[PDB]
DNA sequence: GCATGCATGCGCATGCATGCATAATGCATGCATGCGCATGCATGC
C-alpha cells in the first residue's frame, strides 16, 4: 500500500507533549535514570505513574484513560525517540518498547464483576485471582528463506495484532520461487516472540456471599510471560477490546471482550 | 369476473345484424376454404339496421372488435363444422366520411377512420404471433394464452404465488397462435399538400388476407384505425417514464443508485409513435376472359359501342388532345405507341421487341411538352 | 462492491471484513425464569422460560428473588436454519423468548426517631416492644434488646481485632417459650438467620470450597453464617452439631473469620454475626 | 397563502384583479383601426367575452401592453411568473363567462392566452436571468416535423380478473399499481396503450429575423414545441410572430445510459402566434376570412378606385425613394396583382401559370438592385439568390437526416419556400446550364419532380420570378444587336412576360432632376389594405371585344418580331398579355376586362422592349 | 471560356474480436454435559 499521510495535528502535538513528559531537566524527575536503569537492565519497558502525569498534564492522562490505542502509540513512540537521544546504540536490539501503567485509578478501578461495555477501548485496572493458565509458545514475526538452487535468500515481515483487522493477503508462508524452484526454511535467521493466555477470577473473599463468579481472559505478551502462575493473586493493569471474528457471511452480532494486559502486579 | 356491458350489446347487435339484415350468410358459405379468414360487411348496411350501433361501433372500433371477430366465430360455427384452430376477422368499406392524412390527431387512436395515399414500397409476408405459451424455466410452470399486442412481451409474473419469477421463460412455438404480417409505406397526395410543405409519409400494416394487395405505385384509399407503437431512440433528452407505486427504499450496501435503482423500480421510459392499421384496401378509381366478366353490362356496352366505329382512330386523336392545334401525325404515333404490339420468342432463345418508343424533336413552343402531361395524365 | 469504477478493474465476490475497533457495544444478558411454586397446578411439572436483558436492566435481578416483569413475546431470528439432531419431527418451529422491558422485585422518620431515643424512658419501652405477647422475662427481653442492638468492634494498631458482637445461651426445660424469642429476633433485626444444629434443609452452616472441572473456577457455597454479616443468627439444637462444623464455629465465634485451604487455594472469609443459641437439658 | 414559495404572487389578489380589470379596461389611442367591430366608447374585453360568447371559440387573446397599462404589478407578475398567473387567468375568465352568459355550451372551458410581450432584443442576449420568462420571436419558419402522441392517462388492465383502472399522469411520471384491487394478486396489472389518452406534439425550426444585429453574427436556428391547437398552424416560408416561455432542458450521455450532461440544452415553448406586420404586406391566412369590418376603409377604397389617376398614384405610392421609372414600377404593381388563377384539370393541360416573371437587364451602374432589395422587403415570402452562390441541388429540395432524431428524408430548398411568394434573381448571366435546367420547367409546369433512391415525390413551386441581367461586355455596345448583347437562348427568354432594356440616354433634365433628387435624399396602410382587398375580392373576365383586340395584338407582333436582329414572339406572349389585361382589371377593381387594359397591356409591352426605337432590320436601338 | 471527366471526399449501416456484468446455501467440527462403571479413600463399631 502507497498510502501515506503527511499532517496531522493531534498525534504529532500528543508526541511533543509526551516529548516534554519525560524531559527532566528542568524538574525534580526521575524518568532519566528510569531509562538509564533499564539500559542497564537489558530491559525494555517503562512504568508510569497515572497521577503523576494527570498533575503535569490533566488533558493527556483524560485522553489516554479515555482512547488508549493511539495515546500508547504515541507513548511508544516517544520512548524510541529518547533511547535514540540517550543511546541510540541500545536502540537498535529492539523493534519498539512499551509503556506500563501504575497509580489510581479513581472509578476505572473495576472488579470481575463490574466490567461493563462502558469500558471498551479504555485502560482498566481489575483485582482478581489466576485460576488457568496455558504453555508458552512462539510467534512468528519475521521469516527468513533461501534457494539453494538460485542461491538467494529473501525475508518477509509478519504484522498481525499491530494492525486492528489482518486481510488473507498477508499471514501466508512462503515455500516456492517464483519458479516454482523449493525454499528452504532457515529457522535462525528467524524471529519469534513467546505467547501465553492465563484466566483471572474475581477473589472469593470479595464475591457476593451465595453467588456465581465472574472471570475475565488476558493474553500475556513476549515479556510478561513466566508473571503470572495459577492461585495466585494479582492486579493487572491493560486494554479491553473487541476480538475480531474469522470471515463470515452471517453474524449473530456478539463480540468477544478479552482484555490485552500492560502491567501485572504482584499484590 | 368482470364483464364489459359495451362489449356484450355490441355482440348482441351484430349477430342480430349478420342474422336478420342475406348476404352475410352466403359469405359465411365461402368461409370454409382454408385460404379464407376475412369477411367482409358493408357499413351502409350497418347504418340502415341500428344507427345506435353504427355510431357505437365506430366510437368504440378498437375496443369492439376483437369481439364481433368472436361473435363471426361462433357463427360460422354454428353454421357449418371448422376446426377451432382457425381464426376470423371482420371487414368494413363504405364509410360515408374521409379524412385528410394531416387531419389524423391523437383524438382519432383507436377509432375507425378512412384516408387516400400512394404507395410506395412493400415489404415481403412473415408470420406473427398473437398470443404465446411461454415454460417458467425455475419451477417448471406453464403459463399460456399471453397476449402479445405490438411487441414482445414476456408473461408480467409467473403465477406460482412462491415462484414470482418475471426473467426467465422459455417459448414452446408448437402451442403458439399466428397470423401473417405485411408492412408497406404510403404517402400524401399532390392534392393534399399545403403551401410550401413536403408530403407526409405514414406505414401501414396488413394481416392475414389482406396481405395480398396493395402493390408499389398504386394509389388507394384505406380504412381501418389508428394505433400507437412505442419506439427507441426517439428521446435523446429525459422525458415521460414508468414506475411503481409501492413506498420500496433502499438498504446499506444496496442503495438504490442510478443503475440499480432505475432497475429495482422498474423505470421504463415512454416513447410512441403512430402506426396505421388497415383492414379494408381499395383501389381510388377502378386473362380477357377476366376483363370481360369484371366490366357491367353497361360498360360492356359502351366498349362494343366504341368497337365498331371507323371514327375511333379519328375521335381518340381530338379527345386525348382537345386543345393542342393540328400535330395530328404525332397524336396518331401516341396513340399507336399507347397500344404496342405483340412481343415473341424464338426457338434460339433470343426476344424480339414487342414495345414502340416515340422521340419528338421540335422548334421552341411547338407544345412538346403538352404531348408529354397529357400522356402522364 | 458498490462503487462505480469505469476503466479500473473490479473487485472479488464477498469483499467485506467487519471492523471490531469501529463499532457500539452495549450489555447483554440472558436469564431462566420458573413459575412460582405458588400457583404450580398439583401434580404438574413447572414450567420455563428465557428473559433478554439489555443495557441497564442487567444485574438488577439474583437468581432467587421473586421478581414481575414486564416485556414483549418474540422469537429468535438467526436465518432459515436447518433443523439439526436424529430428530426431525418439528417443522416451523422458532425458539421463543421474553424481551424485558420493565423489572420489579418483589427524614422526618429521622426526626421522630431522634425525638423518641432523647427521652431516658426509652429503655422501659424498647424491653416491652420485645416480645410483648410473651409472659416473664423482663431481663431476658433487655438481654435480648441489648443483644439487638449490639457492641462497638476495635480494630488495633497492631493489626489484632476485638469482637465487637454479643453471644447468648439459653439453656432450659423444654416448654419455656424459647424458639419464639429467637424467631422474634429473627423477624425484628435487619439481617437475621434462623438455623438448627447441622444447618438446614438444603443450606450447610459453614462455608465451603469446590472446583469446577470442566471450567477452572473456584466456587464457594454460602453458609448460614457466611450468608449473614452484620446479622444475628439464631441456633437451635446446639448439641447436635457435627465435628467439621464444631471445629469451625470455634473461629467463627472468636475471630469472625473462617479459614480455608485447598489444593492451589488458600482463603479467608468474613463472619460478622451475633450468636443466640438454644439447648435442651 | 399570502405568497408562493420563491415568488411574491398572492392567487386570490390576483383573480380579483383580472376579473375586475376584464370590466375595467377602455383605451382610447386604440382607434377603429385595430378595435375592429367593437364598440370603442364600452370596455374592450368584456365586448371580446361577449363575442367569445356569440360564436363559441373556448380561447380568448390577450394584449401584455394593455394589462401593463392599466397596472404595472401585475404585468411584472405575469411576466416573471407565468406558471402561477395564468391558471389564476383561466378560472377568472370562466367565472365571469358563465355569469353572464349561462348554459352557454361549451366542450371545454376558457383558456387564455397573452401575446406582444414588448421586447426588441436579440436572441443571443438572453442570460440564466431571463430562464422561465415569457418572451417574444420574430422568424420564418424551415422545418416542421410530424406530430407525436404524448400520454397524459395511462389505462391498467388486471390479467388475472379483468379489472381496469386509470392513472392519471402527474409530474410527468406514471405510477403503475402494483398489487390489484379485487384479486390483491401483485404485479398482475398490465398496461394497455390505446385504451389510454394522448396529445399532440410536433417541433418546428425557426430562422431569426433580429433588429438589432451586432458586427459577424451568423444567422441562428431555434427549436420550439407546439402542442394542442396550435399544432398546424404555420408552413415552412411564412414570417410570423410567436409567444413563449423560455426552457433549459439536460441532454443524455448517449440513448442507452441514463446519464446527463452538465451543459444544458435550450428551447421555447409556443403559447401565441401572429401574422400581421406593419411593414410587409398580408399574407393568404387571413385574405381567406371575412375581417374587412372597417366599412369605412372599403368605402374609402371603392371611391378611390373610380378615379381615374389612381393607377398612377398606385405606381407613385408604390415606391417613393425611387426615381422617374415609371414603367417598371407599373410592372412590378401589375406582378403584384398577378393573374387570375383559373381550373383547367378537366380540361387535362394541367397547370396554367398565372403569375407574371419579369426580367430587367442592363448596366450594372443602375438601380435595378435596389428594386430588387425593394420588393424582396416589401411582400413576405420572398427570397433572394444572386448568381453561382447557388447550386441546383439548393434550389428544389435535398436528402438529409436529422442530427436530433433518425431521419427526415427530404427538405425544401430555396424555390419550394417561395411558393406562393416571390423569388429574386440576381446575376442570372453567371448561372450554369445545370441549374436553368429545373428554371425551365420551374418556370413553366409550377411544379418539380424528383426521383431518387427511395424518393419519387411531385411538389408544388408557385412562385413569380424577378431576374436580373448584365451585357456580356458589361455595356450595352450599339454595334452588336439585342440578341447578341443579352446572349440567352430563345427558349429561356421566352417565359419572361417582361423584359426591360435600361438604357442611357444621357439627357440633360434626367441628369438634374436624378442630381437634384438624390441630393435631397440628404399612406403605406392604405395601399396595403386597398392591394389585400383587391386580391382577395375581385375575379377578372374578359368578353369578345378583348378576345378579338388579343388576337390582333397576337398578330402584330409576329408580324414586327418575325425581322432578325430582335427578339423573336412566340405563342406564350398571347398568355402573357392575357395575364397583364387581368391584372391591369383588377387594378381597377373590375370583374369585366375592358378593350382599354388589352391596350394597356398592349403599350407595356410595347415600350418595355423598346421595339418602337429599335431599327427593324438591324436590331440596333437608336435614339 | 464553356462543356465534360473525374480523382477526392463525406456520412450510416453491418460483421467480428475483446471486453464487461452476475452472484447464498448446505455441511462439518469442537465445546458442555449426562450416564454407567470400577478403583480407592475415609469413617464408623
Ligand atoms: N399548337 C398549339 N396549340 C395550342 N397551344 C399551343 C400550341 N403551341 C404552343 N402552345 C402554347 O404555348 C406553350 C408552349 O410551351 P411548351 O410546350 O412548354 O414549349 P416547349 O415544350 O417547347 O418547352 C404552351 O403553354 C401552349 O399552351
Ligand atoms: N409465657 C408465655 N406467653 C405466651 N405464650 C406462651 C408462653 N409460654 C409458652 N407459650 C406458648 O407455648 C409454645 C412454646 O413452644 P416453644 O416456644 O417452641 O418451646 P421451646 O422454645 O422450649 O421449644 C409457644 O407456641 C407459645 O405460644
Ligand atoms: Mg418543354
Ligand atoms: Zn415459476
Ligand atoms: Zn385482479
Amino acid at each position: 500500500a502507497g498510502t501515506v499521510v503527511l499532517d496531522d495535528v493531534e498525534l504529532r502535538e500528543a508526541q511533543r507533549d509526551y516529548l516534554d513528559f519525560l524531559d527532566d531537566e528542568e524538574d525534580q524527575g526521575i524518568y532519566q535514570s528510569k531509562v538509564r536503569e533499564l539500559i542497564s537492565d537489558n530491559q525494555y519497558r517503562l512504568i508510569v505513574n497515572v497521577n503523576d502525569l494527570r498533575r503535569k498534564n490533566e488533558k493527556r492522562a483524560n485522553r489516554l484513560l479515555n482512547n488508549a490505542f493511539e495515546e500508547l502509540v504515541a507513548f511508544q513512540r516517544a520512548l524510541k525517540d529518547f533511547v535514540a537521544s540517550i543511546d541510540a546504540t541500545y536502540a537498535k536490539q529492539y523493534e519498539e518498547f512499551y509503556v506500563g501503567l501504575e497509580g489510581s485509578f479513581g472509578s476505572k478501578h473495576v472488579s470481575p464483576r463490574t466490567l461493563t461495555s462502558c469500558f471498551l477501548s479504555c485502560v482498566v485496572c481489575v483485582e482478581g485471582i489466576v485460576t488457568k493458565c496455558s504453555l508458552v509458545r512462539p510467534k512468528v514475526v519475521r521469516s527468513v528463506h533461501y534457494c539453494p538452487a538460485t542461491k538467494k535468500t529473501i525475508e518477509r515481515r509478519y504484522s498481525d495484532l499491530t494492525t486492528l483487522v489482518a486481510f488473507p493477503s498477508s499471514s501466508v508462508y512462503p515455500t516456492k520461487d517464483e519458479e516454482n524452484n523449493p525454499l528452504e526454511t532457515e529457522y535462525g535467521l528467524s524471529v519469534y516472540k513467546d505467547h501465553q493466555t492465563i484466566t483471572i477470577q474475581e477473589m472469593p473473599e470479595k464475591a457476593p456471599a451465595g453467588q456465581l463468579p465472574r472471570s475475565v481472559d488476558v493474553i500475556l505478551d513476549d515479556d510478561l510471560v513466566d508473571k503470572a502462575k495459577p492461585g495466585d493473586r494479582v492486579q493487572v493493569v491493560g486494554t479491553y477490546r473487541c476480538l475480531p471474528g474469522k470471515k463470515g457471511g452471517y453474524t449473530s452480532g456478539t463480540f468477544r471482550t478479552v482484555l490485552i494486559a500492560c502491567n501485572v502486579k504482584q499484590m | 369476473e368482470v364483464r364489459d356491458e359495451v362489449a356484450e350489446k355490441c355482440q348482441k347487435l351484430f349477430l342480430d345484424f349478420l342474422e336478420e339484415f342475406i348476404k352475410y350468410l352466403q359469405l359465411a358459405e365461402e368461409l370454409i376454404r382454408p385460404e379464407r379468414n376475412t369477411l367482409v360487411v358493408s357499413f351502409v348496411d350497418l347504418e340502415q339496421f341500428n344507427q345506435q350501433l353504427s355510431t357505437t361501433i365506430q366510437e368504440e372500433f378498437y375496443r369492439v372488435y376483437p369481439y364481433l371477430c368472436r361473435a363471426l366465430k361462433t357463427f360460422v360455427k354454428d353454421r357449418k363444422e371448422i376446426p377451432l384452430a382457425k381464426d376470423f376477422y371482420v371487414a368494413f368499406q363504405d364509410l360515408p366520411t374521409r379524412h385528410k392524412i394531416r387531419e389524423l390527431t391523437s383524438s382519432r387512436i383507436g377509432l375507425l377512420t378512412r384516408i387516400s395515399g400512394q404507395v410506395v414500397r412493400t415489404h415481403p409476408v412473415h408470420p406473427e404471433l398473437v398470443s404465446g405459451t411461454f415454460l417458467c424455466l425455475d419451477c417448471q410452470t406453464v403459463i399460456r394464452d399471453v397476449e402479445q399486442q405490438f411487441k414482445y412481451t414476456q408473461p408480467n409474473i409467473c403465477r406460482n404465488p412462491v415462484c414470482a419469477n418475471r426473467r426467465r421463460f422459455l417459448l414452446d412455438t408448437n402451442k403458439s397462435r399466428f397470423v401473417d404480417f405485411q408492412k408497406v409505406r404510403i404517402q400524401e397526395t399532390q392534392a393534399e399538400l399545403p403551401r410550401g410543405s413536403i408530403p407526409r409519409s405514414l406505414e401501414v400494416i396488413l394481416r392475414a388476407e389482406a396481405v395480398e394487395s396493395a402493390q408499389a405505385g398504386d394509389k388507394c384509399d384505406f380504412t381501418g384505425t389508428l394505433i400507437v407503437v412505442p419506439d427507441v431512440s426517439k428521446l435523446s433528452t429525459p422525458g415521460a417514464r414508468a414506475e411503481t407505486n409501492s413506498r420500496v427504499s433502499g438498504v446499506d450496501g444496496y442503495e438504490t443508485e442510478g443503475i440499480r435503482g432505475l432497475r429495482a423500480l422498474g423505470v421504463r421510459d415512454l416513447s410512441y409513435r403512430l402506426v396505421f392499421l388497415a383492414c379494408c384496401v381499395a383501389p381510388t378509381n377502378p386473362t380477357a376472359e377476366s376483363i370481360k366478366n369484371q366490366m357491367t353490362v353497361k360498360e360492356w356496352e359502351k366498349v362494343f359501342e366504341m368497337s365498331q366505329d371507323k371514327n375511333l382512330y379519328h375521335n381518340l386523336c381530338t379527345s386525348l388532345f382537345p386543345t393542342i392545334h393540328g400535330n395530328d401525325e404525332v397524336k396518331r404515333g401516341v396513340l399507336l405507341m399507347l397500344f404496342g404490339g405483340v412481343p415473341k420468342t424464338t426457338g434460339e432463345g433470343t426476344s424480339l421487341r414487342g414495345d414502340i418508343n416515340v422521340c419528338i424533336v421540335g422548334d421552341p413552343s411547338t407544345a412538346k411538352s403538352q404531348f408529354l402531361k397529357h400522356v402522364e395524365e | 462492491c458498490n462503487t462505480d469504477q469505469a476503466g479500473r478493474p473490479k473487485c472479488p465476490l464477498d469483499p467485506y471484513f467487519i471492523m471490531p475497533d469501529k463499532c457500539k457495544c452495549v450489555d447483554f444478558q440472558t436469564l431462566k425464569l420458573q413459575e412460582l411454586p405458588d400457583a404450580v397446578p398439583h401434580g404438574e411439572m413447572p414450567r420455563h422460560m428465557q428473559l433478554y436483558c439489555d443495557r441497564y436492566l442487567c444485574d438488577k435481578v439474583v437468581p432467587g428473588n421473586r421478581v414481575t416483569i414486564m416485556g414483549i413475546y418474540s422469537i429468535k431470528k438467526f436465518g432459515l436454519t436447518t433443523s439439526r439432531g436424529r430428530d426431525r419431527v418439528g417443522v416451523g418451529i422458532r425458539s421463543s423468548y421474553i424481551r424485558v422491558l420493565g423489572i420489579q422485585v418483589d427524614p422526618q422518620e429521622e426526626e421522630e426517631f431522634r425525638r423518641l431515643a432523647a427521652l431516658p424512658n426509652v429503655y422501659e419501652v424498647i424491653s416491652k416492644s420485645i416480645a410483648p405477647s410473651i409472659f416473664g422475662g423482663t431481663d431476658m427481653k433487655k438481654a435480648i434488646a441489648c443483644l439487638l442492638f449490639g457492641g462497638s468492634r476495635k480494630r488495633l494498631p497492631d493489626g489484632l481485632t476485638r469482637r465487637g458482637d454479643i453471644n447468648l445461651l439459653m439453656l432450659g426445660d423444654p416448654g419455656t417459650a424459647k424458639s419464639q424469642l429467637l424467631k422474634f429476633v429473627e423477624k425484628c433485626s435487619p439481617i437475621g438467620v434462623y438455623t438448627s444444629g447441622k444447618g438446614s434443609s438444603a443450606a450447610g452452616l459453614t462455608a465451603s470450597v469446590m472446583r469446577d472441572p470442566s471450567s477452572r473456577n473456584f466456587i464457594m457455597e454460602g453458609g448460614a453464617m457466611v450468608l449473614a454479616d452484620g446479622g444475628v443468627v439464631c441456633i437451635d439444637e446446639f448439641d447436635k452439631m457435627r465435628e467439621d462444623d464444631r471445629v469451625a464455629i470455634h473461629e467463627a465465634m472468636e475471630q469472625q473469620t473462617i479459614s480455608i485451604a485447598k489444593a492451589g487455594i488458600t482463603t479467608t472469609l468474613n463472619s460478622r454475626c451475633s450468636v443466640l443459641a438454644a439447648a435442651n437439658s | 397563502k399570502l405568497v408562493i414559495w420563491g415568488t411574491d404572487v398572492n392567487v386570490a389578489a390576483c383573480k380579483e384583479n383580472f376579473q375586475r380589470f376584464l370590466q375595467r379596461f377602455i383605451d382610447p389611442l386604440a382607434k377603429e383601426e385595430e378595435n375592429v367591430g367593437i364598440d370603442i366608447t364600452e370596455p374592450l374585453y368584456m365586448q371580446r367575452l361577449g363575442e367569445i360568447n356569440v360564436i363559441g371559440e373556448p380561447f380568448l387573446n390577450v394584449n401584455c401592453e394593455h394589462i401593463k397599462s392599466f397596472d404595472k404589478n401585475l404585468y411584472r407578475q405575469l411576466i416573471s411568473y407565468p406558471q402561477e398567473v395564468i391558471p389564476t387567468f383561466d378560472m377568472a375568465v370562466n367565472e365571469i363567462f358563465f355569469d353572464r352568459y349561462p348554459d352557454s355550451i361549451l366542450e371545454h372551458q376558457i383558456q387564455v392566452r397573452p401575446f406582444n410581450a414588448l421586447k426588441t432584443k436579440n436572441m443571443r442576449n438572453l442570460n440564466p436571468e431571463d430562464i422561465d420568462q415569457l418572451i417574444t420571436i420574430s422568424g420564418m419558419v424551415i422545418r416542421t416535423s410530424q406530430l407525436i402522441p404524448e400520454m397524459q392517462e395511462a389505462f391498467f388492465q388486471c390479467q388475472v380478473c379483468a379489472h381496469t383502472t386509470r392513472v392519471e399522469m402527474d409530474r410527468g411520471r406514471i405510477a403503475e399499481p402494483s398489487v390489484c384491487g379485487r384479486c390483491h394478486t401483485t404485479h398482475s396489472m398490465a398496461l394497455i396503450h390505446n385504451r389510454s389518452l394522448f396529445s399532440d406534439k410536433q417541433m418546428i425550426k425557426l430562422q431569426e429575423s433580429p433588429e438589432d444585429m451586432p458586427a459577424g453574427q451568423t444567422p441562428h436556428t431555434v427549436i420550439l414545441f407546439a402542442h394542442n391547437d396550435l399544432v398546424d398552424k404555420v408552413q415552412p416560408g411564412d414570417r410570423v410572430n410567436v409567444t413563449g416561455i423560455y426552457r433549459a432542458v439536460p441532454i443524455r450521455v448517449n440513448p442507452r445510459v441514463s446519464n446527463v450532461k452538465s451543459v444544458y440544452k435550450t428551447h421555447i415553448d409556443v403559447i401565441h402566434y401572429r401574422k400581421t406586420d406593419a411593414k410587409r404586406l398580408h399574407g393568404l391566412d387571413e385574405e381567406a376570412e371575412q375581417k374587412l369590418f372597417s366599412e369605412k376603409r372599403v368605402e374609402l377604397l371603392k371611391e378611390l378606385s373610380r378615379k381615374p389617376d389612381i393607377y398612377e398614384r398606385l405606381a407613385s405610392a408604390l415606391a417613393p425613394s425611387i426615381y422617374e421609372h415609371e414603367d417598371i414600377k407599373k410592372g412590378i404593381l401589375l406582378q403584384l396583382f398577378g393573374g387570375t388563377r383559373k381550373d383547367f384539370s378537366h380540361t387535362g393541360r394541367g397547370k396554367f401559370r398565372a403569375e407574371i416573371n419579369i426580367l430587367l437587364c442592363g448596366d450594372p451602374g443602375t438601380s435595378k438592385s435596389q428594386l430588387l432589395q425593394y420588393v424582396y422587403n416589401l411582400v413576405p415570402r420572398g427570397q433572394y439568390t444572386s448568381g453561382k452562390g447557388s447550386s441546383a441541388v439548393g434550389l428544389t429540395a435535398y436528402v438529409m437526416k436529422d442530427p436530433e432524431t433518425r431521419q427526415l428524408v427530404l427538405q425544401t430548398g430555396a424555390l419550394v419556400l417561395s411558393d406562393n411568394g416571390i423569388c429574386c434573381i440576381d446575376e442570372f448571366d453567371k448561372m450554369n446550364e445545370s441549374t436553368r435546367s429545373v428554371l425551365h420547367e420551374v418556370m413553366e409546369q409550377q411544379t418539380l419532380s424528383i426521383a431518387k433512391a427511395g424518393i419519387i415525390c411531385q411538389l408544388n413551386a408557385r412562385t413569380s420570378v424577378l431576374a436580373a441581367a448584365n451585357p456580356i461586355e458589361s455595356q450595352w455596345n450599339p454595334k452588336k444587336t439585342t440578341i447578341e448583347n443579352i446572349q440567352l437562348p430563345h427558349t429561356l427568354l421566352s417565359r419572361f412576360d417582361l423584359i426591360f432594356l435600361m438604357l442611357d440616354p444621357q439627357d440633360e433634365a434626367y441628369d438634374r432632376r436624378l442630381a437634384h433628387h438624390l441630393v435631397a435624399l440628404y399612406d403605406m396602410a392604405v395601399l396595403k389594405d386597398y392591394i389585400a382587398y383587391a386580391h382577395s375580392t375581385i375575379m377578372p373576365r374578359l368578353s369578345e371585344e378583348a378576345s378579338q383586340a388579343l388576337i390582333e395584338a397576337y398578330v402584330d407582333m409576329r408580324k414586327i418580331g418575325s425581322s432578325r436582329g430582335m427578339v423573336s414572339a412566340y405563342p406564350r406572349q398571347l398568355e402573357s398579355l392575357i395575364r397583364l389585361a387581368e391584372a391591369h382589371a383588377k387594378v381597377r377593381l373590375s370583374n369585366k376586362v375592358e378593350a382599354i387594359d388589352v391596350e394597356e397591356a398592349k403599350r407595356l409591352h410595347r415600350e418595355a422592349l423598346k421595339q418602337s426605337a429599335t431599327d427593324p432590320r438591324t436590331g440596333i436601338v437608336d435614339i
